[PDB]
């Protein structure tokens, strides 16, 4: 996917809402978060 | 904190203390664990 795209040399640089996680911060580095959230659940009222 | 680890007389410095753009460029931030940011506190007017 995008992670394997920027490892392949493809891409220089992600923009996107890619969550922070430990085993991609092993392989890449993310800078200092924009903002701020978590995981929640979407239903119907 | 911030002169002591410049200073380095302290390699780590853990104190709940906030990241600034004037203290980034002085000492280095890891990823921060906990949210926070400004905030205004308010009396229970009604």
């Amino acid at each position: 996917g995008m992670m394997g795209e920027l490892l392949s040399g493809q891409a220089d640089m992600i923009v996107a809402p890619l969550t922070i996680n430990n085993e991609r911060a092993q392989y890449i580095e993310f800078s200092k978060p924009f903002k701020y959230q978590g995981l929640t659940i979407l239903v119907k009222k | 904190m911030i002169g002591e680890v410049v200073y380095q007389r302290a390699v780590m410095a853990v104190g709940s203390l906030t990241i600034n753009e004037e203290r980034s460029e002085v000492v280095d931030f890891s990823v921060p664990f906990v949210e926070t940011g400004i905030s205004v506190m308010v009396s229970r007017s009604n």
